[PDB]
């Protein structure tokens, strides 16, 4: 019960074929595409600055934040053993 | 082109291999969640079928 | 943490007061524009009503081989696929449920009709022996 | 695209910077004169406050296309939203199915339980009331 | 991840409906047990109105990373604005080099006359001298 | 109906109240949090002072066409590349202006030292008149 996008998916999945993409900017009519190859690596250059400059404390910053959103479902996975088996005994009994 | 590409295609291999760890093991820790997440949801099985 | 939608990790959640569950914006917006009423509990619920939420700003760190080209054809494509077989699949899983349920339901009544018959066969039995 | 005074379309869009909600030159400029604050929040706020005559500039500006930059991203955000409230409801169905197969198959084990009891009970009873 | 009253890492975590900022099940619920309110806004509060964290429902989630088309598009936008910018930078730095170049070459401009006056009134002064 | 920053249409606009510009908030955001002025008026501001406009009416979304999202991507793709060709043509274009500024300026410079020489020629040529 969807919109056309539920059409245009399940054409290109019977269909199986994916929508074509874009092989424009890698290749370089050539001069937009070159100008355009320059500018994006000139952007590339300028994001992989701003990664080193943090570095490796961004990524266990969130590392931090993985195993702390871990902990909880093992809590909660002990509660559910602990209700079930309650549960079990008082039928044993 | 090529200069610039060059240029961060080794800006990309010093993160890399400096984030290659914490990619293998931020992708450690999803398989975790992913195979708990289906136990968990077998925990809602369990409870209200018995 | 997450949304109870689109089982995303929100970045502007918002929760409702008459079902306490967190939302993305976007989804619940689009649910109470399609039906004035909660998803989950199916009450009373308008887009006045929701509270939005104050968050961690929390963060996605960006491949470090990103740039214009694999993020329009490599990962755009990626994210297709892994839309369109997975609903397929769970599609198909769903009408194997279905059948699998049909199954069971006349796997049960077959049971009810033999432990009928053993009900009259079983306390007769009992009341010969006593005769 | 109207005006939050006269509610006639502007021709000349200038909005008031203490609670901007674009209206026309005149309506304004004469609201002004009237008295010198703002019609809709009721601030103080002068003529040379507003701000005038569209910016169009070092912009080069692209009458809304249809193909052109970012629509096309939009129109994939609005269907990826569409795929994953679809995915909440088919797999809603899915375990609330799952759980009614998971109790139908506990209690057809149960109930084959009562009858394998039931017929060797009969079974006893039959060679009973045999024997006398 | 964090308590905002204590600090401390939650295990058991609980969203209020009113302003929620995700606390701690056991200091929320002390909270709401000396004061019925919110511990941040002091809007209206119960423990009913308190929610502790469960998984969404049975559509299956996927960590957010650089894969997701959500993300991509983000990204793809921050470009975008990132970009503009740029785009800005150099257009405001050409208004004052096309200023200056305009300056510059009124002024050469202004003075390649008189230069070419002095070119004249030398020679006809040396023609006059040497004559006589 | 633009912002002075982005050229984009402003879905969160707000105004400067220093300056009368109406702004985008995140790119004046970003604008503020690297350097706490305003960018056309060069003027003392903070993020406090921003007043938050509501433009709710104008709001147009562009419904590009029926035609499919196969031929999307390559429109997506297609204005990115012309993108940084327009901003590649904007910045050389900048800096050959500013070397012709100085190349002008530099005959701006001898020139005004060649008529040093010619005014001492024409006093020269009063002397030897006077006489």
């Amino acid at each position: 019960t969807d919109i056309m996008r539920n059409e245009f998916e399940r054409l290109a999945a019977r269909q199986p074929i994916e929508l074509l993409s874009m092989k424009r900017y890698e290749l370089p009519e050539c001069v937009n595409n070159s100008m355009a190859q320059l500018e994006h690596q000139a952007v590339r250059i300028e994001n992989l600055e701003l990664m080193s400059q943090h570095g490796c404390n961004a990524w266990k910053v969130y590392n931090e934040n993985l195993v702390h959103m871990i902990e909880h479902a093992q809590k909660e996975l002990q509660k559910l053993r602990k209700h079930i088996q309650d549960l079990n005994w008082q039928r044993k009994n | 082109m090529t200069t610039e590409a060059k240029r961060a295609a080794k800006m990309e291999k010093k993160m890399k291999i400096l984030l290659g760890g914490y990619q293998s093991r931020a992708m450690g820790l999803m398989k975790q969640l992913n195979d708990l997440w289906d136990q968990i949801e077998q925990a809602h099985l369990e409870l209200r079928t018995f | 943490l997450i949304c109870s939608i689109s089982n995303e990790v929100p970045e502007h959640p918002c929760v409702s007061p008459v079902s306490n569950h967190v939302y993305e914006r976007r989804l619940i917006e689009k649910y109470i524009a399609e039906n004035g009423t909660d998803p989950i509990n199916n009450q009373p619920l308008s887009e006045e009503q929701l509270i939005d939420i104050k968050v961690a700003h929390p963060i996605r760190p960006k491949p470090p081989s990103a740039t214009s080209i694999p993020a329009i054809l490599k990962a755009l494509q990626d994210e297709w696929d892994a839309v369109m077989l997975h609903s397929f699949t769970l599609r198909q899983q769903l009408q194997t449920t279905r059948q699998e349920l049909s199954h069971a339901l006349y796997q049960h009544d077959a049971a009810c009709r033999v432990i009928a018959r053993l009900t009259k066969e079983v306390t007769a039995a009992r009341e010969a022996l006593a005769t």
